[PDB]
RNA sequence: GGCGAGAGACCGAUAGCGAACAAGUACAGUGAUGGAAAGAUGAAAAGAACUUUGAAAAGAGAGUGAAAAAGUACGUGAAAUU
RNA sequence: GGAUGCUGGCAUAAUGGUUAUAUGCCGCCCGUCUUGAAACACGGACCAAGGAGUCUAACGUCUAUGCGAGUGUUUGGGUGUA
RNA sequence: AUGAAGAGCUUUUAGUGGGCCAUUUUUGGUAAGCAGAACUGGCGAUGCGGGAUGAACCGAACGUAGAGUUAAGGUGCCGGA
RNA sequence: GGGUUGAUAUGAUGCCCUGACGAGUAGGCAGGCGUGGAGGUCAGUGACGAAGCCUAGACCGUAAGGUCGGGUCGAACGGCC
């Protein structure tokens, strides 16, 4: 019994072709583990500063 | 990280926690575990006994594969087999079609009897034994059969 | 002044309001402390306590001793409850119909569980079917089965597993551990 | 120095190690250099396996 | 134009300076606790100066107000302006320091437009 | 440079802070210590006595 | 944006090929554009530029202003043009730096290399 | 396809995709359902008389 | 290390290589060796014509400049001290 | 189960604040080791800028998070907007 | 009997491990503002009023203000009475 | 220690009621102020003057500190998570 979901098109409006939710969308919503898993991921993207 | 922390809190008052008498300096009570038949005695004696002194007969060259046996118990016994076929067998408890088990192909060496398998058959193949396991298996009406 | 007979401005020593910021866990608190302030139920209040709980003191409760728990008598037909979550146990092979309501259920419980023909469920629902605590049960798992407690209280002859990386002969086997070398503990 | 029941501790660096020390920064470009290689070794023996 | 509030009392309007801020430059006004071992002010002798401490806070209903009985908020434009259009009575507008004279009178311009009173009316006005 | 020796200064206001709390006493205590004998055969009479409760309410 | 590796996206190492770029980089770099007229005339939307170019400021205090090139400054990344000069107080005439990107040009000095770049660049004289 | 969803699989080994513990977020819903308000007794005005 | 390329949750002229400059320089020491300080006018020198006081330096005017509260003792220009 | 009513004057530097000074009373120089510092115990002429519990390996308790009798993608491979 | 201001339980970790004073008991010593112990309270780690002055004495223990009453100490004047 | 999801309106870590208590070195814990840089947002301020500096001028906060006005100057800079 997902809802639908409609499409547009390219030009704009709408269309008759619909579909269903993929219940991805239906998962948890927790923002305190994207905040400690994006610390993280976005550490994994750093060069090495060091002194002589 | 550095600002969740009480250095960071410490920062104005003087001692940074460590004292004015006690005076944080380098190693005042030795290095390392230094002392343990001396000044640190009573916490060798106390946390760490056994700690000198040797016990034993000297191995030389030893292999941790010689000394390969890991153990499964009945207890488990077929987690070994998939959910797909387990019912199966479970309510065909029956002769004629003895499920088989290859314990040394699933990663073991012995087996044990920590308690209570069903009273069906089964069929093991292991290198070793216990005599309760066994007398557990072939009370359930299955056998052991060895290899190598 | 005051010659105070305790100590002033001290905390409770209990958790409310937990330190987990998991909102749907807030949601949960939010809930079971209105059904405590109003339901007149304890059942409500231990749910509150045990949600603010942590991790540790949240051990897993195995499938096997919910079992257990309704073999005994006149809880056969009852509704499990467990504030944590709930594991498998393949060392059973049966299983009763009952319905079970937790936090979390690892994937092989639920299966099981679905399997015998009972429910999986959640709180919300359990304070939607059984505000009061109607019929309910609830388990606690092990918190001494924990390889911290075994050196929890370290010292001569308490038996008590000391603090150490290695194992085997030459590793703490010797002098305080036989009469040979000096002394046993 | 020993202290409240803590394991004891067996930490190797009683000599130069911050002299030698490894850190594979170049997992990476490494990783890219040995597909490079392989690629380069295919189109030369380009048949082949 | 503002709300009743009571009778403001801030209980220290005196500020509270560094001891020797008067009498060495390196040591500066702003306040800074004396940790000393023999330290007069942390032993709160009498004829010295007094150290602050939650005492001295001031009453909720009163606290953060101006003279006016508004709470300052600070805006940059317009927009940050239409927020407080329906809380004249109870705040007031601070024009930034770094604003520009011509957005300085837009803003004012709106501001009486709208009955939102503001503190600074008078910034880089020439005449 | 001497020092003052021993002192027992102090030390009831230290216990008396977190203190003179009586050990405790339970129902069933140890018996360790308790004549071999003794335990030996209340061994026997309590597994009696419980195969003989259990078989009347079984 | 940038998709390849010979290529440096960092300001501090494209100034210092700039401020150390010589003569030759230098000539390349004081390309200047042409007008509307030798844009559609010749087919080419800028050029390097030279010594007896005509060319029109349109931009600074002397917009608007024709000239001829007198010299082009390389090491001062400048181009000096005649009746585009400052009158000092001691009566006295200097030439004013100005730049061959807000130069544009009116009339070129033609010769077979630059017909040559021309053709090179793709245009129909 | 990559997610999964309650009946395929997700294509990702040995995930399934992240559980709810709670069946709703609409607490106020819950909370004024039935049967909740059944078992709940009546409650004071929020702001307690000033007595003495 | 050498040669050539690219990058950074790095330092930003008491920092970062000792060295952002005519730095392994000036300079010291018999010698081995030691080893600094020091960046910024302004978009552009347009870097102050000319008059006057003065032995001159400079000053006062003038003038350039958007600005001399930018005058090579030059971006801003804190404090101590005056 | 917490003060209202009536009236007057001012509506401004009058109240009030800031500040300097005067007056009354109090007020020893800070930091430090010290049983004890105003000390006839030490450091401090003054100002600026710099300036001291960090990083790592392996660990203990504790707390969060994920999975859960299993857990750990990230030696490596595949792939890529690299 | 009185009180209970909640009772029990665990883990972990800092600092400390130079001490000093008074009452009373007390040891050596001619004695000491000496040395060494005992119970309690204190200073250290603590400002306030009083003791002219003082680490410890007496009184009293401290959030910011107001009003009232006192403590110990005092009431010729300095200095409130 | 309690009360309060009830609908319309705002903040449930919120609001509100009641009672008690507040000394402090070493030391511990907590809540916060501030600095350099990073990801995000304010379709943020800005040569009609950014930052910086001066200001017994004003305002907020117990305070760290923050904001504003006037002056100087000239190219970048802040609020919040």
């Amino acid at each position: 019994s997902r809802p639908q979901v409609t499409v547009h098109s390219l030009t704009g409006e709408a269309t008759a072709n619909a579909l269903p939710l993929p219940a991805v969308f239906s998962a948890p919503i927790r923002p305190d583990i994207v905040h400690t898993v994006f610390t993280s991921v976005n550490k994994n993207k750093r060069q090495a500063y060091a002194v002589s | 990280p550095s600002r969740f922390t009480k250095t960071r809190k410490h920062r104005g008052h003087v001692s940074a926690g460590k004292g004015r008498i006690g005076k944080h300096r380098k190693h005042p009570g030795g290095r390392g575990m230094a002392g343990g038949q001396h000044h640190h005695r009573i916490n060798m004696d106390k946390y760490h006994p056994g700690y000198f002194g040797k016990v034993g007969m000297r191995y030389f060259h030893k292999q941790q594969a010689h000394f390969w046996k890991p153990v499964l118990n009945l207890d488990k016994l077929w987690t070994l087999i998939p959910e797909d076929k387990r019912d199966q067998y479970l309510k065909s408890a029956s002769k004629e079609t003895a499920p088989v088990i290859d314990t040394l192909a699933a990663g073991y060496g012995k087996i044990l009897g920590k308690g209570r398998i069903p009273n069906v058959p089964v069929i093991v193949k292991a290198r070793f034994v216990s005599k309760l396991a066994e007398e557990k298996i072939r009370a359930a009406g299955g056998v052991v059969e060895l290899i190598a | 002044g005051i010659d105070h007979t305790s100590k002033q401005h001290k905390r409770s020593g209990h958790r409310t309001a937990p330190k987990s910021d998991n909102v749907y866990l807030k949601l949960l608190v939010k809930l079971y402390t209105f059904l405590a302030r109003r339901t007149d139920a304890p059942f409500n209040k231990v749910v509150l306590k045990a949600l603010f709980l942590s991790k540790i003191n949240r051990p897993p409760v195995s499938v096997s001793r919910i079992a257990r728990a309704l073999k005994q008598e006149g809880a056969a037909n009852k509704t499990v409850v467990v504030v944590g979550t709930v594991t498998d146990d393949a060392r059973i092979f049966e299983f009763p119909k009952t319905t079970v309501a937790a936090l979390r259920f690892t994937a092989g419980a639920r299966a099981k569980i679905v399997k015998a023909g009972g429910e999986c469920i959640t709180l919300d629902q359990l304070a939607v079917r059984a505000p009061k605590g109607q019929n309910t049960l609830i388990l606690r798992g092990p918190r001494n089965s924990r390889e911290a407690v075994r050196h929890f209280g370290m010292g001569p002859h308490k038996g008590k597993a000391p603090r150490i990386l290695s194992t085997g002969r030459k590793f703490e086997r010797a002098r305080g551990r036989r009469r040979s070398k000096g002394f046993k503990v | 120095a020993i202290s409240k029941n803590l394991p004891i501790l067996k930490n190797h660096f009683r000599k130069h190690w911050q002299e030698r020390v490894k850190v594979h920064f170049d997992q990476a470009g490494k990783k890219v250099s040995r597909r490079n290689a392989r690629a380069t070794r295919a189109a030369k023996i380009a048949p082949r396996p | 134009a503002s709300l009743p509030h009571p009778k403001i009392v801030k209980k220290h309007t005196k500020k509270f300076k560094r001891h020797h801020s008067d009498r060495y430059h390196r040591v500066a006004e702003n306040w800074r606790k004396q940790k000393g071992i023999d330290s007069v002010v942390r032993r709160r002798f009498r004829g010295n100066i007094s150290q602050p401490k939650i005492g001295y806070g001031s009453n909720k209903k009163t606290k953060f107000l101006s003279p006016s009985g508004h709470k300052t908020f600070l805006v940059a434009n317009v927009k940050d302006l239409e927020t407080l259009t329906m809380h004249t009575k109870t705040y007031a507008a601070e024009i930034a320091h770094n604003i520009s004279a011509k957005n300085r009178v837009v803003i004012l311009a709106r501001a009486k437009a709208l009955g939102i009173k503001v503190t600074n009316p008078k910034g880089r006005l020439a005449l | 440079a001497k020092s003052k020796n021993h002192t027992a200064h102090n030390q009831t206001r230290k216990a008396h802070r977190n203190g003179i709390k009586k050990p405790k006493t339970y129902k069933y205590p140890s018996l360790k210590g308790v004549d071999p004998k003794f335990r030996r055969n209340h061994k026997h009479a309590l597994h009696g006595t419980a195969k003989a409760l259990a078989a009347a309410k079984k | 944006a940038k998709q390849s590796l010979d290529v440096s996206s960092d300001r501090r190492k494209a100034r210092k090929a700039y401020f150390t770029a010589p003569s030759s980089q230098r000539r390349v770099l004081l390309s200047a554009p042409l007008s509307k007229e030798l844009r559609a005339q010749y087919g080419i939307k800028a050029l390097p530029i030279r010594r007896d170019d005509e060319v029109l400021v349109v931009r600074g205090s002397k917009k608007g202003q024709e000239g001829k090139i007198s010299s082009v400054y390389r090491l001062k990344f400048a181009v000096q043009v005649d009746k585009v000069t400052k009158e000092k107080v001691n009566g006295a005439s200097v030439p004013i730096n100005l730049h061959p990107s807000k130069l544009v040009i009116t009339k070129l000095h033609l010769d077979k290399d630059r017909k040559a770049l021309i053709q090179r660049k793709g245009g129909k004289l | 396809q990559v997610w999964g969803s309650e009946t395929v699989a997700s294509s990702k080994v040995g995930y399934t995709l992240p559980s709810h513990i709670i069946s709703t977020s609409d607490v106020t819903r819950i909370i004024n359902s039935s049967e909740i308000q059944s078992a709940i007794r009546p409650a004071g005005q929020a702001t307690q008389k000033r007595t003495h």
